């Protein structure tokens, strides 16, 4: 259920 | 980085059972980009628009089409000595396997396979590489459809769960875990040297640039890494002679 995503602080 | 070099092989010399993870850094490469990934390289824009992933794919053949660099050597080296027991990497182009690492954990899968959405039919990278060469967008030979698609990760879209949980495993008990070219802005990737962190392990960071992860780090290097690595694996080698 985890799915690929992109955060930047 | 003489010091953190220097350092980084004395840990991995040490170590009993290390791990490496990857990410795109691992190869040296308007302003803003034609192509944005999270847009043409995630599910709801591939179920959208099949054919702007292609294109997508098609503008960064030079990376897929990379050999090995010293970096992937330096890794398959640390391996074959021992040191190093599993390599996790974000990477899709399979350059770890191609160096000659063994146990390779693909979080976000290959170009090896892919599937079409509309029939099904599976396709080895082989069948479509040819024609994806010459600009020529792969599509279904059975029932014509757009919608093929490589067996990799796109934005969105669910990590494969087997390799998910052997990656987490290897950062719950490795002693030692070095992160090469990742940025951790990809997620839950990103997760996995924090992992390793809670589990004790000794910490290290070879990177470009620097990330918000550093802080957690005991040795951090700035710097490309297929010019460190090689340099870390020969000091490692010292280290293991008379
Ligand atoms: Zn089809």
């Amino acid at each position: 259920r985890h799915k690929k995503l992109m955060f930047k602080t | 980085m003489e010091d953190e070099i220097r350092k980084a092989a004395e840990i991995l010399a040490k170590s009993k059972h290390a791990v490496v993870f990857t990410g795109a850094g691992i190869s040296a490469e308007g302003l803003w980009r034609k192509y944005d990934p999270e847009e043409v390289a995630s599910i709801s824009g591939f179920k959208r628009n099949p054919r702007a992933f292609w294109e997508f794919s098609m503008e960064m053949k030079d990376k897929l089409f990379a050999e090995p660099n010293p970096a992937h050597y330096a890794i398959a080296e640390l391996e074959r000595m021992g040191i190093v027991k599993a390599v996790i990497t974000q990477n899709i182009d399979m350059l770890h396997q191609r160096a000659g690492s063994r146990r390779v954990l693909e979080l976000h899968g290959s170009m090896d396979k892919l599937d079409c959405l509309d029939c099904h039919e599976t396709y080895d990278w082989s069948e479509f590489v040819e024609d994806f060469n010459k600009g020529e967008i792969p599509r279904c030979r059975k029932c014509g459809s757009y919608y093929v698609k490589p067996r990799v990760v796109l934005f969105g879209e669910p990590l494969p769960q087997r390799t998910l949980f052997e990656a987490i495993e290897e950062a719950k008990h490795c002693d030692a875990f070095m992160v090469v070219g990742s940025s951790l802005v990809v997620y839950p990737a990103a997760e996995l040297p924090y992992i390793a962190k809670k589990a004790g392990a000794k910490m290290i960071i070879v990177n470009a640039e620097p990330t918000m992860a550093d802080p957690i780090f005991d040795v951090k290097i700035i710097g490309k890494a297929g010019e460190v690595l090689p340099k870390i694996v020969e000091e490692v080698k010292r280290l293991r002679s008379e």
